[PDB]
């Protein structure tokens, strides 16, 4: 868990299951920096603030 | 017991896909009850799903 006011930048591979990877992703490993879907069509709560 | 150790061990090969939960560290979460559903689909078509 983050701890109350810390910024984190270094985003690793995350390994989420028994299976190692080290760079191999795929099943049970997902990167968690993930992008947002910006549809102008995507209404309240799912536009920019 | 819902014991999902076992199951990264005995069919771990093709997906391990968890929605909605986390698809780890459930097994220490206590809950109503569990549903199973079995079937065979083709391999491309397990995303349409």
């Amino acid at each position: 868990n983050l701890k109350p006011f810390e910024r984190d930048i270094s985003t690793e591979i995350y390994q989420a299951g028994n299976k190692p990877c080290n760079g191999v992703a795929g099943v049970n490993c997902y990167f968690p920096l993930q992008s947002y879907g910006f549809r102008p069509t995507y209404g309240v709560g799912h536009q920019p603030y | 017991v819902a014991d999902y150790s076992v199951l990264y061990n005995f069919a771990p090969f093709f997906a391990f896909k968890c929605y909605g939960v986390s698809p780890t560290k459930l097994n220490d979460l206590c809950f109503t009850n569990v549903y199973a559903d079995s079937f065979v689909i083709r391999g491309n078509e397990v995303s349409q799903i």
